[PDB]
């Protein structure tokens, strides 16, 4: 409607004159090949843009125009399973329409196939009185998940028309009286990605989530709607273990962001989600996933954005009534792209110059994830999950964005190198990491499974603990040189290590530990050391109880192993304490 | 009158042409040109043009058809005795759904200074029935004893069990509660809020919650409003009160922002430079008045370095407030709470406050000479890693066991058990 | 042809224009002199009807009112062709060994283009370095990016000249290509590189592009991005297997610095640019292969091992965007080995994409994996003889000792001018492995 004309144009930022139709924050394209950039200051009729492409070869003259909204997200039928970039393009439909490899400057794509039709299927009577967050119908979009089509924020009536059929996402798929007219509703809703999505209440996250792997779901719970840090040093397996928690954890959706990674490791991102199977359906991951991909060398502004995008999307569904798994990996590149921006602007620069707002920041995104009650009558409960790949390129974690990023997530797992050297895996630091949901997942556990296992679990790091304290010491003084007693703390923290803390991955029984199963595991790892402490108790010598009780603890070592039907791990506890009272 | 001339907008900030009459500190509303209406602040004034920001930022403004409201007043609290019970944001604003507030009169929060022959010296006894502050670090009405802590250190837990089991000994004046929230995350919020609300504490307490992801313009009017609040309820209503705020490491950050948002000139760590004249403006805001009945007493918290510099200077808030209360992560990990360290730990003015007529008579000496049993209990231990298993051990055999006992027994209280002092005297005595 | 009398400012290397029009964002430009010199520039802001552009050569000399400026109407471009083999430029493209000037397919701009994730190929062959301490221990890939680290005068270039001389694929390689840059480097380094290229004719299968230390800084920037342009050009587009060496990558950093500097930029730690991390990502994701093309381009950044602990943002800033570290110890350079790698830090992150049937002899993996413990604990077995000489531990440590000495002697000595085949390196590694008796390795043939 309105036509800007280029003023200036210097590094990453544009300026234009006759813009005093646009408004803060308005998206809009640049030159004569129309770049992508954001008005970030406004002084009378001449914006300042903030230009997300390069500008090389663009001047003064040329014209701009503001497509009259913020930087959004299409949100509708076509979005599971595709992957997009850092601004919701989509990378394939990207080739085709482009007849392309590469991404050329200033070409402009929906983000949904708006030509695609789906099958919607009408869920309310003609006639009834919704709102905001209200399902109004339903498609089965994707072979695992089922869209749920909800009444846009704003809307506020009666459903005056509502009839089933094949449609495209551009098409009129309800009619709602207003007291403000009549409005059209499709199947696709537009929501600006740097706005938090409405809720009605925000919740405590306290029901723990199921991982599969004993390390975290034991130690280091995160609760459903929590967040969680994970560091991720050079060949320790993290990959394998954001691939598990993306495979084994019981949530609906999983939303993977790129956020400015090397191209490999993005395209071995691509490569090995689609062939990681679903355990509950067998269809491929990627169905159940929307996958933002970035690389290092994209625009700095899409790198910035990418979380928001990923965020927003993971609100849509949270809404519909899901749980949703947000994985950023790294966050750390995020924060180097937001430094970079706030550099080139000339701002008071904060800690090691990243911006003063970088706190802030990373505040918002994260107060965005949690448990939620979802607007609409059904009062339906959501949930986002974040785990964040912190990454810096300083091996020193004290540095502001994972400080910052630690002070708003509770719980922290510390991948160590020397640990995977160790062949430790999930190479996850004992000592160093930390979860504060322990106590709160103690009580829903203990509950849940009639025992003690909260004081089990309080006791496994207790020794293990410990078994740091001792190990220091026989450091300066050889095992020879300690306790009896002392030495048998050390052993059965073997077996925590060796036989709960180490999980293979890739086995088809070890892949995935059970709620019911670790219970019954540590149990016996714990009988052990209760049984031979009574044992020392009554004098006998720890090499004696070593040497006689060789088959049963071969057993523990073994015990990860026994399949999820049978539950043969319960008599082993039975047969130490026989086999101890032969010692006496 | 509404203005409808809106020239500039850079970040978070306006400037309105044609004005006058323009205050500066004065409040401000923007009306959008989508009816969305936003609140502000005038940070500078020229002629006829002013310069204000916007608390909910400029995102999604047109200028040509927006326009700004000049309220006339800053920020201000409307205050009533009513606020017992409830539940605010930082800016006073309902958080709790609640019936809605007829405030008496509205009030400047940035306030005012006690002339100094006005004040009254602090001279009551505060029991937080934590024996490790009782004794040894004495909390008086009026102090300022403010608390160090690493994050998730169970920093906040104290601060929720002091704001618990606080009293005076007549307890015929009652003792207010003012908390504010700094700054912190939902989670954080809800652990002090359901706490209050299950305890019953909340009957007696006033709380202004702003959260992590809030404005950081807000942030900053945040402990003031609590601090009126709390004058308001000592010196106009005659009461007792206790201020807890946490965490006021993020109040110093979002000076930092703030000032670096507004091009200011920076200073220290890039913190605005006028960090001690802020902090002391708001902890002097402590103390007792000649001639009036209440108090105000305060207990800020704060998430302490462990790193490079880098944080709220203690030494700045150390330098205004009358002691510190440290909590390290090693008395976390061996699972004793409340995790203070009663050596580097201090209470200023805990001389005037225990004494004969105000505690038991034993008190003061017991703690000048139970420190002494700790000092050089882990004098032998903790020092003689290596040489620990003989070095020193035929003499001071006891004086290891009775620090370990000092830390599992009488600091490990537990988070949700009320010491009486006299009880907590009771178990110096038996360690002794 | 924009021909305009209207320089208004000349500030140390930088011109304003004034009155000009059409202008565009990092387009070129020409300063014709009033003595009829000729230097270009390039613009850096553009507002209005004013430019402000800045000087390759600088701006001493010039005299404002009776000089020109014109404005090219592009970018830096590079004018591609397959003629570009045997040939050596400048840092600019500009022809330096006096044969005929290459008349170009087309020109492109030497920033390039940046690969739809999607459309990414992960490197997943083998190439012929001929060197055993790497193609075996420490594998390259087509599409990798694997740097280079030694200390000065350590036979790091010598490194680099006998990589680019032997570097070859077994597999109907179309062709496999050099392309050379030259970063700063002095007239005596950069003497060397041309004459060994000529010596061996590897010229014949490269492309060479000098710039010296004493070039405009600005130029050293624009070097690596006219080496990968030719390169994306030659692989993408020829079909080649192209493999691209820039040496003293850390003169690049300094320029940037120093180009940063005298552009009133804001200063990021030790006066690096707010950028540094960027730039190097730009030049280091140019490398790696396109699904459903033939072609490839593989990384061989070579850099200087800092001295300071503290290391500069330059190696660091490289660190997290390479695919593995190459390592030169000045120890072995005395100690007579040729090649002063230390195996034991070294790592190609990608090698298990390198070996394998079809791309090496099977055994690659197990036998590789027997070696680094080996010269592992035979290092231990030296060095344990520290105040514990031949009588401590007589067997089986001592054992290993003569393995690891024995496995520089030839293993990693290999000549600075022996192209080992595979075949070659690992026969040579099973007699190596014969030396210590079966029951240490709990491999199973």
């Amino acid at each position: 409607m309105q036509i800007g004309k280029i003023i200036k144009v210097s590094g990453p930022l544009v300026m234009a004159e006759n813009m005093s139709e646009a408004s803060i924050q308005d998206m809009c394209l640049v030159g004569d090949l129309g770049v992508i950039g954001e008005i970030i200051e406004m002084r009378q009729d001449v914006a300042s843009i903030q230009v997300y492409e390069e500008t090389s070869g663009i001047g003064p003259g040329e014209p701009v125009r503001s497509t009259g909204e913020a930087l959004s997200v299409e949100l509708g039928p076509g979005i599971i399973s595709q992957m997009f970039d850092g601004i919701q393009r989509p990378l394939d439909t990207f080739m085709e329409v482009t007849q392309s490899n590469f991404l050329g400057r200033g070409v402009q794509l929906p983000a949904l196939d708006h030509e695609k039709q789906w099958w919607f299927e009408a869920t309310i009577e003609e006639g009834t009185e919704v709102s905001a967050g209200d399902i109004i119908g339903y498609v089965d979009e994707t072979k695992i998940i089922q869209h749920k089509i909800m009444v846009p924020n704003g809307i506020k009536g009666t459903v005056q028309k509502i009839e089933s059929g094949s449609f495209t996402i551009d098409d009129p798929i309800c009619v709602i009286e207003t007291e403000q007219g009549l409005k059209e509703l499709t199947m696709m809703q537009k929501w600006p990605v740097r706005r938090g999505r409405p809720i009605k209440q925000k919740l405590n996250p306290d029901v723990p989530m199921i991982t599969g792997q004993r390390v975290i779901d034991t130690f280091f719970p995160v609760t459903k709607g929590g967040a969680a840090a994970v560091p991720g040093p050079f060949g320790a397996g993290k990959t394998v273990v954001q691939h598990q928690i993306a495979k084994w954890s019981d949530v609906d959706l999983v939303v993977y962001v790129g956020c400015g990674e090397r191209g490999n490791e993005m395209t071995d991102v691509v490569n090995e989600f689609p062939e990681l199977i679903d355990p509950n359906t067998g269809e491929s991951l990627m169905e159940r996933t929307v996958l933002i991909a970035n690389t290092s060398n994209m625009p700095v502004a899409a790198r910035e954005a990418s979380i928001y995008t990923g965020i927003t999307i993971a609100e849509y569904f949270r809404d519909m009534g899901y749980d949703v798994a947000i994985m950023a990996d790294s966050t750390s590149r995020w924060a180097e792209a937001l430094r970079e921006m706030s550099g080139r602007l000339e701002e008071m620069p904060g800690d090691e110059g990243y911006p003063a707002y970088l706190g802030s920041r990373l505040a918002e995104y994260y107060e965005r994830s949690g448990r939620v009650i979802a607007l609409g009558s059904d009062q339906r409960e959501g949930s986002i999950t974040a785990i964040s790949a912190v990454s810096p390129s300083g091996g020193d974690i004290s540095e502001p964005v994972t400080q910052n990023t630690l002070r708003v997530v509770k719980v922290f797992w510390g991948l160590d190198s020397s640990l995977a050297q160790k062949r430790h895996f999930p190479s996850i630091n004992w000592i160093q990491s930390y979860s504060l949901y322990s106590t709160e997942v103690g009580r829903y556990m203990d509950q849940i499974l009639q025992q003690d296992w909260s004081d089990m679990v309080t006791e496994g790091m207790r020794i293990l603990q410990e078994e740091e304290q001792l190990n220091e010491i026989v450091r300066l003084v050889g095992i020879d040189s300690l306790s009896d007693n002392d030495r048998l703390t050390l052993e059965v923290a073997k077996s925590i290590r060796e036989d709960y803390l180490q999980q293979n991955a890739f086995d088809d029984v070890d892949t995935f530990t059970s709620r019911e199963k670790q219970f019954n595991m540590l149990k016996v790892i714990l009988t052990f050391g209760k049984e031979a402490r009574k044992a020392l108790s009554l004098g006998a010598y720890f090499n004696e109880i070593m040497e006689g009780t060789v088959a049963v603890r071969e057993r523990i070592s073994r015990s990860k192993y026994i399949p999820e039907e049978e539950l043969a791990k319960i008599s082993s506890i039975n047969e130490e304490i026989k086999e101890t009272i032969q010692l006496i | 009158k509404e203005y409808r001339t809106i020239k500039e907008v850079v970040g978070p900030l306006m400037a309105v042409e044609k004005v006058s009459g323009v205050k500066y500190e004065e409040l401000i509303e923007v009306r959008m040109q989508n009816g969305e209406i936003r609140r502000g602040q005038v940070l500078e004034v020229q002629e006829d043009k002013a310069m204000v920001q916007i608390f909910e930022g400029t995102s999604g403004i047109n200028l040509k058809n927006s326009s700004v409201r000049f309220l006339g007043h800053p920020l201000q609290l409307g205050v009533s005795e009513d606020m017992i019970g409830r539940v605010f944001d930082g800016l006073g604003r309902p958080k709790d759904n609640g019936p809605e507030i007829l405030p008496e009169k509205y009030l400047d929060i940035n306030g005012e200074v006690i002339n100094p022959i006005a004040r009254d010296y602090p001279d009551e006894f505060i029991q937080t029935g934590i024996s490790a502050i009782d004794h040894l670090n004495t909390l008086v009405r009026g102090q300022k004893l403010p608390v160090f802590g690493p994050p998730g250190a169970g920093k906040s837990a104290l601060a929720a069990q002091i704001a618990r089991q606080a009293t005076v000994l007549d307890s015929s004046d009652d003792f207010a509660v003012v908390f504010a929230a700094i700054g912190i995350t939902f989670e954080e919020a809800e652990f002090f809020m359901e706490d209050f609300r299950q305890t019953g504490a909340i009957d007696r307490s006033v709380m202004f919650m702003n959260l992590a992801n809030d404005p950081a313009i807000e942030r900053i009017a945040t402990p003031r409003m609590a601090l009126t609040a709390a004058e308001y309820l000592a010196y106009e209503k005659g009461m007792h009160v206790l201020v807890i705020m946490e965490d006021m490491t993020n109040y110093a950050e979002a000076l930092r922002e703030i000032s670096a948002a507004r091009r200011e000139v920076p200073g220290r760590r890039g913190y605005p430079g006028y960090l001690y004249t802020n902090l002391a403006t708001l902890f002097e805001r402590a103390g007792r008045i000649r001639g009036l009945k209440g108090s105000v007493t305060q207990i800020p918290i704060l998430t302490m370095p462990e790193d490079d510099k880098t944080h709220p200077i203690p030494d700045l808030t150390g330098y205004i407030t009358e002691g510190q209360i440290i909590l390290t992560r090693e008395l976390y990990k061996s699972g004793i709470s409340p995790p203070i360290d009663v050596l580097p730990s201090l209470s200023r003015l805990k001389d005037k406050g225990t004494g004969a007529g105000k505690t038991r008579e034993d008190h003061a000496a017991t703690m000048n000479q139970l420190f002494a049993a700790y000092a050089q209990g882990k004098q032998a231990k903790e020092l003689a890693v290596v040489l620990g298993e003989s070095a020193l051990s035929d003499i001071d055999k006891i004086y290891a066991k009775f620090a370990e006992r000092f830390e599992n027994e009488y600091v490990n209280q537990g988070f949700y058990t009320n010491r009486t002092i006299t009880e907590t005297l009771d178990l110096g005595w038996e360690l002794l």
